[PDB]
């Protein structure tokens, strides 16, 4: 039941969700300069709702 | 104020670089000469690294409203001049193969020099302004510069779109800021508040619009999607320019805007900026995973390194060393750029027109040039936090000072961004030494080669001796 | 007579605006409109700021924006003609050759 | 009480000329029963609004030119300086010349 | 100077509205023309007697010269681009204006708790601006003049010919 190495599996789910975050977030890299502008607005309002909050 | 004739001895690395501009202006005016023009801008910025030595024989003052001139101006003045100093360099072998004029490069480049100048004695709110913009606009025509090709001229539009808004949301959070306070220095951003009141929204709304910008300027998150395109798109000493100097300069502006600022104590900005430099070091080394092209990996390299400069500046208030540690990491990363870059400009020169595709294929480098393998491994090295680098001194730094101010959530993001940036730093480090599958003597590719490898000998040195730049940082220090 | 706050919010009206139309348009020439929009806006904000306090600097600052704005509407009309040189259209969603 | 009748006066005049041209044209429409053009073109006005814009610190710079000493005269003699080193060398390059 | 003041910011708002929301481009710079000079006046309203002429002078005098310049130089009426009307389309429409708006209604409750001290008379005239721009501000003209040298460098060395002729047809990568 063992030869299987769980532990080392458990120890490599993070590199599992590291892959899986970073093919996630390259999705946000899809070359669209409109796009770029409107992730700059979504930070722009994240930053000021995050100012206003505090 | 008026300017007196011993305040023109602090202004003397502005004057020469402006001088250095004009005369390589005329130069391309009379003879439009390739080799002149480099040499004249060369020896325009040699010049004002001498006469930054005569500044530093001379006193630390401040020499209009616009700017102050001291130990971090000096400091953040030879790093930028000895950056442009390496983009010149960089770029005369692949301005070599260039079928088009070849000296409005140098121009621009000059130009550009003298904005991280400006930016580096930047002690005002319009004199920061002018400083990015004087940054961003020569750029344009920088990253432009092989408008042949389709790759350059969409980076080219990229930029120059994004830093048009960018520069939009801070005039706006800089009028903001102006509505609010009613003086435009830097030192009297807050001074007519107090017992608490310093949390107001106008000048909080406006300083979060500068931080906009500038986190384009800094390629910080979300700001950062313009980042690997560019460094793709622009020429290898475009993005060797764009990655160092320019980003340098503007964090150096950064941190004299929130250094002498009374804002520094707001608990809003600071928290701001600690979520910002998190998701900055945390989605730069995952992006950075999944990339075969080198120039987008240290984009996003750049982006972490970005991260650990934000760290570095959130501890401003409390660490006390965090200007000294801020200086040494970015000799650090300035020196490892410059040697990757150097490695990616001297392997893509010359330009070899616009039809052939610009790739890279690092893999293999060892076997028909060993040296540039070499030196390109140390700066991987380097840019890794690893020992015997400048690099592993400057995380060190960062994560003393983050560690000092009881900032856990950071340091425990560094260390994470660290342990996932070094298995794409080291696959890189192997995949130039692996076999290649498919596959220089002129004197400006030799001196380009001396460059990297001076480079690569200084970040060795620094590694495992860093006291001569603790030494150097220390004596240049700002009046608080 | 004129309270700050009417001021300071055409301005913003005007940059929302701006933005909106950066954001929401594919032309390449319009997106360069949208920007002069934003830079008129935080030009005027910053005049509104000048003229509160009753210094000069909220003109200089206009002046400096407008410098940029000449500059920047240059190099931008230069890489708008020969993005049109090139490619034969203004779509600025055709050129997405770089993905992630 | 005499620049509320100058600025009444600037009002009645603008409004009486357009609808003096309004009155005229309508009384005018009453009665009776792919290519490209160049690059040089963009050129020359590109040169005109980068000049007017450094003509803009010509602009200020007459009017406090007494207020302001020797130093301000020198400041502003090495700004024509560079205006006319950009312009010997618009003229040197070949860019300025038209030959149709 | 109130009134003036309140009707040009309002055909200034919706003149930039009808340049958001056209369709062909050189009626929506004909209506950033009029917007800007609803700008012009507010700036006069306002005592920057400075800013309105410059904005006459240099924004609407040279700016859209060039705006328009190029529009009449490339022929552009928006060909393929009004057929397609993607902008007035909805699911297109919704999610950038209601994000942007967000932005407005928390810019502006940033805007609010200000004290109000209005805006003052005494206008500032050139004088003013040019005795404090060549005093405390002088590194700002001569580095703006470099700056400007550059952009001017920058969109020459981009945006030239390359060919021999004064009319031209449009061939793919210039020949």
């Amino acid at each position: 039941l063992l030869k299987r190495d769980p532990l080392n599996s458990m120890m490599n789910i993070p590199a599992v969700l590291s892959r899986f975050a970073g093919k996630g977030l390259l999705l946000s890299e899809n070359g669209y300069l409109r796009w770029y502008v409107a992730s700059m607005s979504i930070g722009a309002v994240v930053v000021l709702a995050l100012l206003m909050v505090l | 104020m008026t300017i007196t004739p011993q305040n023109l001895i602090a202004l003397l690395p502005l004057l020469i670089v402006g001088l250095t501009v004009v005369v390589v202006m005329l130069s391309i005016a009379w003879r439009r000469n390739h080799f002149l023009n480099a040499t004249l801008s060369v020896i325009g910025l040699n010049a004002a690294l001498v006469s930054l030595w005569f500044v530093g024989q001379a006193g630390a003052m401040d020499v209009t409203p616009l700017m102050r001139v001291d130990g971090f101006a000096m400091l953040y003045t030879g790093l930028v001049l000895l950056a442009s100093l390496a983009t010149c360099t960089f770029a005369y072998p692949w301005l070599e193969g260039y079928n088009d004029n070849k000296d409005e490069f140098y121009l621009l480049v000059l130009i550009a020099a003298l904005g991280g100048i400006l930016l580096a004695n930047a002690n005002h709110l319009a004199s920061l302004f002018l400083g990015i913009e004087l940054i961003s606009l020569p750029l344009f025509g920088l990253v432009g510069y092989a408008f042949r090709q389709k790759r350059s001229l969409e980076a080219s539009i990229k930029y120059t779109i994004l830093s048009a808004a960018a520069s939009s949301f801070l005039l706006f959070g800089m009028a903001l800021v102006y509505a609010q306070s009613g003086d435009l220095s830097f030192v009297a951003l807050g001074k007519n508040l107090g017992d608490g009141m310093l949390n107001e929204p106008l000048l909080l709304a406006g300083f979060g619009l500068m931080i906009v910008g500038l986190g384009f300027k800094l390629s910080l998150v979300p700001f950062h999607l313009w980042t690997p395109d560019v460094y793709q798109g622009a020429p290898a000493p475009v993005s060797t320019f764009l990655a160092t100097a320019s980003k340098i300069a503007i964090f150096g502006v950064v941190m004299r805007l929130f250094l002498y600022a009374p804002v520094g104590d707001s608990e809003a900005i600071r928290v701001v900026l600690a979520i910002i430099a998190f998701a900055s070091i945390i989605f730069g080394n995952l992006m950075a995973l999944s990339q075969t092209n080198i120039k987008r990996l240290l984009g996003y390299s750049s982006i972490s390194h970005l991260g650990y400069l934000l760290v570095a500046l959130i501890a401003l208030q409390t660490g006390e060393m965090s200007m000294e540690a801020v200086g040494v990491y970015l000799a650090g990363y300035l020196f490892s750029s410059l040697g990757a870059f150097g490695v990616v400009s001297l392997m893509s020169s010359p330009y070899r027109g616009p039809d052939a595709d610009s790739l890279f294929s690092y893999r293999g480098l060892f076997w028909h040039r060993p040296i540039l393998a070499a030196v390109m491994t140390v700066m991987m090295l380097s840019l890794a936090g690893i020992p015997m680098t400048l690099g592993f001194i400057g995380k060190f730094y960062v994560l003393a000072v983050g560690v000092q101010a009881h900032l856990w959530w950071l340091v425990g993001a560094v260390v994470v961004g660290s342990a996932i940036g070094l298995y794409y730093y080291l696959r890189v480090a192997v995949s130039l030494y692996l076999h290649a599958p498919e596959q220089p003597s002129n004197w400006q590719y030799s001196a380009g080669g001396i460059v990297v490898l001076i480079s690569a000998l200084l970040v060795l040195v620094l590694g495992v001796w860093p006291q001569p730049l603790i030494s150097i940082v220390r004596l240049a220090m700002p009046l608080m | 007579m004129i309270p700050l706050q009417h001021g300071l919010i055409l301005a913003a009206i005007l940059f929302v605006l701006g933005l909106t139309g950066l954001v929401i348009r594919r032309n390449l020439l319009f997106m360069l409109i949208g920007l002069e929009i934003m830079i008129n806006a935080s030009a005027l904000a910053f005049v509104v700021a000048g003229s509160y306090w009753g210094q000069t600097d909220g003109q200089v600052m206009y002046i400096l924006a407008i410098s940029l704005a000449a500059a920047e509407a240059s190099i931008g009309l230069a890489l708008l003609l020969q993005l049109h040189r090139r490619r034969q259209n203004l779509n600025i969603d055709s050129v997405s050759e770089m993905r992630g | 009480t005499e620049v509320i009748a100058h600025h009444w006066a600037f009002a009645i005049f603008l409004i009486v000329a357009i609808g003096l041209c309004c009155l005229m044209l309508v009384g005018g429409w009453f009665l009776g029963g792919r290519l490209r053009l160049s690059a040089k073109f963009y050129l020359v006005a590109m040169f005109f609004v980068i000049f007017d814009v450094e003509a803009l610190y010509l602009f200020a710079w007459s009017t406090s030119i007494r207020e302001s000493g020797w130093v301000g005269f020198v400041e502003a003699a090495i700004f024509i300086f560079v205006l006319l080193a950009g312009l010997v060398y618009l003229v040197r390059i070949g860019a300025l010349d038209w030959t149709p | 100077m109130e009134f003036a003041f309140y009707i040009c910011g309002l055909i200034a708002i919706l003149a930039t509205l009808r340049v958001i929301t056209h369709t062909n481009p050189v009626h929506a710079l004909l209506y950033l023309i009029i917007s800007l000079l609803a700008i012009s006046g507010v700036f006069f309203s306002l005592g920057a007697y400075f800013a309105g002429a410059l904005e006459i002078i240099v924004y609407a005098g040279a700016i859209m010269v060039l705006f328009v310049f190029v529009v009449m130089m490339l022929n552009l009426g928006g060909s393929e681009i009004e057929q397609e009307r993607q902008w007035l389309k909805p699911q297109v429409w919704i999610g950038p204006a209601i994000l942007s708006a967000i932005m407005l209604v928390v810019i502006v409750y940033a805007i609010l708790g200000v004290n109000d001290q209005g805006i003052d008379g005494t206008p500032i005239s050139a004088k003013a601006v040019g005795i404090t721009l060549f005093g405390p501000y002088v590194l700002a003209v001569e580095l703006a003049s470099m700056l400007l040298l550059a952009g001017l460098v920058v969109a020459f060395h981009v945006g030239r010919e390359e060919r021999a002729g004064e009319v031209l047809s449009n061939r793919k990568d210039d020949s």
